[PDB]
């Protein structure tokens, strides 16, 4: 029902992609608080959060390449 | 002009909150009122007082 | 492996208008369901809705 | 009110990990300072100084990994 | 006497009073970890805080420049 | 149901790889511990403590420079 | 409360592991220094005395090569 | 075929160059990480990885310096 | 009247009211020991000394560094 | 103006899941259930309960 734009639906599309890394991320993070020092929890984490940073930095690249091509078709109405 | 402003207040809190754990057999793990997982040692309580 | 599934649904929506007048009536609704292994706590929803 | 941030929620996941540490590392070498020939103390101050390194490297590392993350997409709103 | 606030104001304002209290944190983690640089726990917590203010007071003026430029280009079409 | 990247596959490839060492290890520290004076002990734990160290070291370099190139290419949509 | 790392986990297993070196040897030696120049005495005194540095030697340095491990998969998450 | 613009055929032209790369250094992998001790392992691998790197690097950043080319011409049909 | 001082200026300076005197306490030590370079109690000392120092020297720098961007961020806005 | 909300609702799940993969004699790998085959080797298959 609620009102979702067309850099909602792209945006979305990454979500929706990743399908679980969000909890993923964050019960790897308190397993490796449990023990600090666990070469298993480590080597899995390393990747979880490697994971979660290139996520969220080609979603919020992409959007903001959308917004710009809209801009410069709006500029030209005037 | 006059300007008057006038306040009075009164507290008090008192009482005890309790929660702890146990393990039997190593193979049981009972706990009271902990919202989290716990090292199986047991035999560990908390009384908080305040007053 | 051998799986069977049966799922029934029914909706009513009930409006009051007077003659010639237009009207609108508008819904939604979310229902949760409760995930295993609660001290994995999470859940699942999905949203009904009917205009 | 004790103000804590996503950083701060973070951070303090360890110290809750660590149950006690912090405090074990204390006591074992306040005796270890009155015998420091006794190789059951020695043995035993190894280990938590061990433990006390990892945790507090790991710590500081993910904290500035989230730093990143952030800074990285409040960059794109111009 | 109290100070007109336009919108922009009011933008800047969620923030101040969103962050109820690290105006000051930072300020006390400061002092006591230049009374004694030296131990772990106070670095470890100053790291966090001075973190947060960081990011506060980028998205704080980051927001407020966007708002501008609606504003003006709205203006720009009634000539 | 899991999710998994590239990087998840990257680092998975070694735990495939080497079949059992995780339990190897875990194992001859097991009788060693029970027996620390022994030559044949010593001389098996000896090699597979090496083996696993090597591995490990060469998953998390691997893992690394993966990350470091996405983090290259992403940069350049803005 | 007893909060115990992965590197106490290993440490321990030794401790447990020679069941009573520990006493063994606090014993030999009253009994050696009460009454010395006893060949019996002396013949068990050096094989316990022997195996216990052994013992001390292989314990420490197994929780060294680990404790380096970890901090090698640290330092790759930045 | 599909249609493929000028930025496309840029593009190609890299990957197209380097014929085998792309698989060479998969089955690198997969053999290292059989035995990861094997120096004659190591060293080809080592090679392999870095001249992926250096590649992929060179693609992405030519593709950008010819979309700001086109860009700024675009810029003054107006 | 004091000589002008800013923001970063009083961060800086913060420090240096931190330390009371370790500036001498250097100095100090390294005196005594360049005396009798041989004598374990005045390489004991010295080594917790300098370690100290190096401390405060570099956290004092990078904290400084830290608040001049924070600044120039803000600073770029205003165009 | 009354305005009332009514609802009720009942849950069951019962039974158990079999799967799991065993390694025979380095002469075969055998697996039921797997989606793409973890491979364990040596053996052991697991039954997940819930009710």
């Amino acid at each position: 029902t609620p009102w979702s734009g067309y850099l909602d639906d792209v945006s979305a599309k990454f979500d929706t992609g990743v399908d679980n890394l969000q909890t993923q991320v964050t019960e790897a993070l308190d397993k490796l608080a449990a023990k600090p020092s666990d070469p298993a929890l480590l080597a899995a984490y390393q990747s979880k959060l490697s994971e979660y940073n290139l996520y969220r930095n080609a979603q919020s690249n992409t959007v903001k390449v959308f917004k710009d091509i809209d801009a410069a078709i709006i500029q030209n109405f005037r | 002009l006059w300007i008057v402003d006038l306040n009075k207040s009164d507290l008090e809190r008192l009482g005890t909150s309790w929660s702890g754990s146990i393990t039997i057999g190593d193979k049981l793990g009972v706990s009271l009122n902990q919202s989290s997982i716990s090292t199986l040692d047991g035999s560990r309580f908390i009384a908080a007082v305040n007053a | 492996l051998e799986e069977k599934k049966q799922a029934t649904v029914v909706s009513r929506p009930v409006l009051l208008t007077q003659e010639n007048v237009p009207a609108i009536f508008d819904n939604n609704r979310t229902f949760y369901t409760k995930l295993i292994g609660e001290r994995n706590v999470a859940l699942e929803h999905v949203t009904y809705g009917t205009m």
